[PDB]
RNA sequence: UACCUAAUCAGAAAGCCACGGCUAACUACGUGCCAGCAGCCGCGGUAAUACGUAGGUGGCAAGCGUUAUCCGGAAUUAUUGG
RNA sequence: AUGGAGAGUUUGAUCCUGGCUCAGGAUGAACGCUGGCGGCGUGCCUAAUACAUGCAAGUCGAGCGAACGGACUGAUGUUAGCGGCGGACGGGUGAGUAACACGUGGAUAACCUACCUAUAAGACUGGGAUAACUUCGGGAAACCGGAGCUAAUACCGGAUAAUAUUUUGACGCAUGGUUCAAAAGUGAAAGACGGCUGUCACUUAUAGAUGGAUCCGCGCUGCAUUAGCUAGUUGGUAAGGUAACGGCUUACCAAGGCAACGAUGCAUAGCCGACCUGAGAGGGUGAUCGGCCACACUGGAACUGAGACACGGUCCAGACUCCUACGGGAGGCAGCAGUAGGGAAUCUUCCGCAAUGGGCGAAAGCCUGACGGAGCAACGCCGCG
RNA sequence: UAAGGAACUCGGCAAAAUGACCCCGUAACUUCGGGAGAAGGGGUGCUCUUUAGGGUUAACGCCCAGAAGAGCCGCAGUGAAU
């Protein structure tokens, strides 16, 4: 095999990989702590919240999650809260 | 995207042509979504075409957009005059 | 649009908000052309399930509720 | 019967048992399988050439070949003509077409083939019996 | 140290999946083997198939043991299961292929295809 | 390369199967229930239009026969139609 | 009206019944004997067997940094690289699949959609790297790891922004719908031009078109000497996650659900338009062409991506085949030719992008074994000898 | 008690190995009772969270049992005996 765009490709997926599973670690760390501070009502529950509503719709613009997770996750917390 | 072509249906150096709006990803001769008319090169000198003008217009207005011979077809009917015609 | 409607049976009524409608209906032999009764079970959706074994009821389709389910009920009409 | 009665258990048609079951049969030495082919011919190894004697109303010495197939089936094929050449081991090309005087042939040998000469002496029906146009 | 009646696993892919020794050639009175010694033997489980098959009598030569082999610095090497591969009279192996490591030692005893065909000498 | 135009030559260009009845096409010779033929009915035992050959005939023809398989004929799964 | 032929054979002879056989039409045919030509077609049905060797997916230097290299400041190339798009199309095969796979008719108020089109609003402000390159090491290759620099329409942080989400008031069951008035938070680019602007890059909302997804009625093989099948099974309640409904999954409840109208099981099979045959009713078939489906050495999995769980992509396991300095590495013709093997049997390791279609590009152009043509074969139909 | 595991022997004599409880599975053959504990698999310690149950009751409290989680420790958790 090993077409040149083949080979090419390998590279710039494993850089896109690296690139994505990093944001979308940070958005669920996000989304944990932003729920997890609406169950035992702490006063930090609203920038924690804004905090991973950013995050969220900053992902779904990458196409990381699709756009109608994002409203799941976002109704999820808004609801909660 | 849809383009609209030319499909071979043509024997052995003898070929006839429908014009015919596709998706782009389709077979030359394979899956189609509307037929417009036809055209022939190999007619008694001038290149016999016939064209339709209600769906022709009806696709280039939804974003169909012909190929470089189909544009030719087109023009030679003034098809290509009318929709320029309605800015 | 409209979803399709169908009359049938209630033939069991074991399962809360959901009962068994039997819909008969006909199918001709293609050879012969003497024309048989067949019958369809449809599994339907009545969240106030008042509907009881016996009793002939409306069925309207909707989208896919539990594995088997697609129709719900629409008019009781029957006392049995 | 009454149409209530054909409804119910429609008509069942015969099945055809078909002649030369031994050419509708290939093999796959992969698999250790047989499988369906319905060949026209099929070419096999002569284990053994001899004479057969025919049926009662008949009097004459057959001469036959048991044949082993690219199957693995051994048949009896009858030798058409008045000269042959085949021995022991001898790769030959057999088709349908069964001996009614001789009981188990149901095959021919196709005369003028892979390791199969022609009737020598033969001047008209030369299509069958194998042999070229003479001069 | 292996003895007659003693069951050992084949380390290649001739067919012979295990087998049982009965005689230690080598000498009159010889009672026992390790790496690098050659044992008559029968096959008690074949593959489906292979070049050898169940209850056959053949040459074969021991390339690992639990017992192990003491090298001449002080430096031992033992392992986990024993082992042997099927000959073909010539030093040779019946199969193709070889599972498992191998000792060092049959180097010495010529037994260079064994030694070749192998995943780790050792 | 189609294709057209000039010369030239009947010259370089037919075979296959059948001929007992179904089923178009018959005689002679060889053999003598042998050799052989055959889809069925069956033929061959010194005068076979049934085998082999030769003439003739007939069917097709750049094809002609054989084999393999499907439908028909089969109203022989019958609904039409037992 | 456009369409329907029989004959032989059971007996000493006959009429019935009944089976067998023949005369017809066909084929991806093979074989035997022959063989002049042309035009249209067709040509591995078997081993989804294994593959030597060539080609079958690249393009954009007008996105941009080069040791760049180099006409003459350097046109032009891409040597090599980053980046964008394409590689999910086109081409092949029918192994698996008896299933909402396929055909037909519907539904989605349970759904996604890059490019293309149109309408609007825009495109503000900053930052840190890293390929390439230089130089050190390793290693037998394959390749790998250190330092020192450098760009971008590469990447990241703030600004602002919708019909996006949360809370507010004003039908066909789950409802749909567009006003309201609050809260959080969601962007972007430049390139090459002309006298600020044009083109084509972009971002956000809408619609349209296109392409997908799911559900349902009916239709769709044989066997009952295959009769009882299931236990997420069947329904509900929560939660999760899916583009989306849903036992799709998990907990907890209840015992449910299908079945002689053939559950289940076994065997076989890609389905259809269509093809062959028949007067018709029917019967058989699923080569070439077109639509759908599934598969890519066998088997699992995810990443990138609008779209793949991906034929000439990645990781792992397995079976093979090859290299190795023995530690480790490479491969997949069911793409086009072609080879070996199996078989009764099925072709050139050809020419060209001239047309049509496709990708990329502003275009010129480049690639295209798609395709257009040539080579071989009476394999078929037709026409002429 | 290394490695081997009936090669001892007239014979696996003796010895070794299984053993408790809980869950899941269990064939031929039958006189339909059985076979059967058949065979063949898995778990058992400790601490904490949680929270069903019924037993005496006026209630506290006393008994005897369940289920789901989260840990901890050893080579080994019916850690010995039976």
């Amino acid at each position: 095999a090993n077409i040149k765009s083949a080979i090419k490709r390998v590279k710039t997926t494993e850089k896109a990989e690296a690139r994505n599973i990093s944001q979308k670690s940070a958005m669920r760390t996000a989304v944990k702590n932003a729920k997890t501070a609406v169950s035992n009502n702490a006063d930090n529950k609203n920038e924690l919240v804004s905090l991973a509503v950013k995050l969220v719709d900053k992902a779904a613009q990458s196409n990381l999650i699709h756009s109608n997770k994002a409203d799941r996750i976002k109704s999820q917390l808004m609801t909660a809260n | 995207a849809v383009k609209i072509r030319l499909t071979r249906l043509g024997s052995k150096r003898n070929p006839f042509y429908r014009i015919v709006v596709a998706d782009a990803r389709s077979p030359r001769d394979g899956r189609i979504i509307e037929q417009i008319g036809t055209y022939n090169p190999t007619s008694a000198n001038a290149p016999e075409i016939k064209v339709d003008e209600a769906l022709a217009l009806k696709w280039l207005n939804d974003g169909a957009k012909p190929t470089d011979t189909v544009h030719n077809i087109l023009s030679k009917e003034g098809i290509m005059k009318k929709f320029d015609e309605q800015k | 649009n409209d979803r399709k409607v169908y009359v049938g049976k209630v033939v069991s009524d074991k399962m809360d908000k959901t009962i068994t409608v039997l819909v008969e209906t006909y199918k001709t032999h293609k050879l012969y052309g003497k024309r048989v009764k067949y019958s369809k079970k449809y599994k339907t959706h009545d969240e106030n399930n008042s509907a009881k074994l016996g009793d002939i009821v409306k069925i309207q389709e909707t989208r896919p509720l539990s594995a088997t389910k697609r129709f719900r009920l629409v008019e009781i009409v029957e006392e049995s | 019967p009454t149409i209530n009665q054909l409804v119910r258990k429609p008509r069942q048609s015969k099945i055809k048992k078909s002649d030369s079951p031994a050419l509708n049969k290939g093999f796959n030495s992969k698999k250790k399988k047989f499988t369906d082919l319905n060949s026209p011919q099929k070419r096999g190894v002569c284990t053994r050439v001899g004479t057969m004697t025919p049926k009662k109303p008949n009097s004459a010495l057959r001469k036959y070949a048991r044949v082993r197939l690219s199957n693995n089936i051994e048949i009896n094929a009858y030798i058409p003509g008045i000269g042959h050449n085949l021995q022991e081991h001898s790769v030959v090309l057999v088709r349908g077409g069964r001996v009614k005087d001789l009981p188990g042939v149901r095959y021919h040998i196709v005369r003028g083939a892979l390791d199969t000469s022609g009737v020598d002496g033969r001047r008209q029906g030369r299509s069958l019996y194998g042999t070229k146009k003479p001069k | 140290m292996i003895q007659q009646e003693t069951r050992l696993k084949v380390a290649d892919n001739s067919g012979a999946r295990e087998v049982l020794t009965i005689k230690v050639l080598g000498g009159s009175g010889r009672k026992t083997a390790n790496i690098g010694d050659v044992i008559v033997c029968t096959v008690k489980n074949a593959t489906p198939g292979g070049v050898v098959k169940k209850g056959d009598v053949v040459k074969a030569v021991i390339v690992r043991t639990k017992s192990g082999v003491r090298r001449n610095d002080g430096s031992y090497i033992k392992f986990d299961e024993n082992a042997c591969v099927i000959i073909r009279d010539d030093k040779g192996p019946r199969g193709t292929r070889i599972f498992g490591p191998v000792a060092r030692e049959l180097r010495e005893g010529n037994f260079m295809k064994i030694v070749s065909l192998a995943p780790e000498v050792l």
